[PDB]
């Protein structure tokens, strides 16, 4: 799967105004609250690390063992393509959703070990067949815990603006072109309040 | 500076590397 995207940063002081602008020009938003745990094979190559995502927006913070009562999406994110400066970014992204018992332990059995984990807090909008997410990456107050509070990595942490769309087949030239065209439309639509550009991933 | 934060935050999510700026 191919992910075409644009990235931008929104200072904490402008958050309110940018969100209202996004609500005035786009469809949405829907809240985003995800728990991510990353596993690496047991120069390191992170594009081969397993990135597990659980939607904690649908959990009881009181649930002592939420990780076993959840569905995890498993991702493999490659490095974005180079020489695409001044153009939208592109990177390979593969996904598979897995359940049954404790996925965490299953991936360790496959030969992987825990690397790091974090929480994503934000809003998600939609327009021109693309998704625009504005979020902050947080740190659990206790490893593998969904019980607040969650701490920012820095007190003057900006919000990240990530605009993207997915194309199933990289070979489909028409689909790829329609996606870049859609990103371009969203870019100018948000250019009045946020600079979006290709950033390496 | 917010652009430096972006780079460090993106790096952390990607490789778990925590820059000094991200305490």
């Amino acid at each position: 799967m191919q992910e075409l995207y644009l990235l931008g940063v929104v200072p904490s002081r402008r958050f309110e105004a940018v969100v209202n602008s996004l609500s005035k020009t786009l469809d949405g938003p829907k809240t985003i609250l995800e728990f991510w745990v990353v596993y690496r094979p047991k120069p390191r190559q992170p594009d081969s690390w397993l990135r597990l995502c659980s939607n904690i927006e649908s959990h009881d913070e009181t649930d002592t063992e939420w990780s076993k009562n959840t569905q995890w999406s498993m991702y493999l994110e490659g490095n974005s393509e180079p020489k695409r400066e001044d153009k939208c970014g592109i990177r390979p992204v593969n996904r598979a959703k897995l359940t049954n018992g404790s996925v965490t332990e299953f991936v360790e059995k496959m030969g992987y070990e825990f690397s790091h984990e974090y929480i994503i807090q934000g809003l998600e909008y939609f327009f021109f067949d693309t998704t625009v997410r504005i979020y902050q990456t947080l740190i659990p107050s206790q490893q593998r815990s969904i019980k607040p509070p969650f701490h920012p990595m820095n007190e003057e942490q900006p919000w990240i603006l990530h605009v993207y769309t997915h194309v199933a087949d990289a070979s489909n030239q028409v689909a790829m072109a329609k996606a870049e065209a859609n990103l371009t439309k969203v870019k100018t639509l948000l250019s009045a309040f946020c600079d979006l550009k290709n950033v390496r991933l | 500076n917010a652009n430096q934060m972006l780079t460090d935050i993106l790096s952390f999510m990607k490789s778990g590397k925590r820059a000094a700026a991200l305490e």
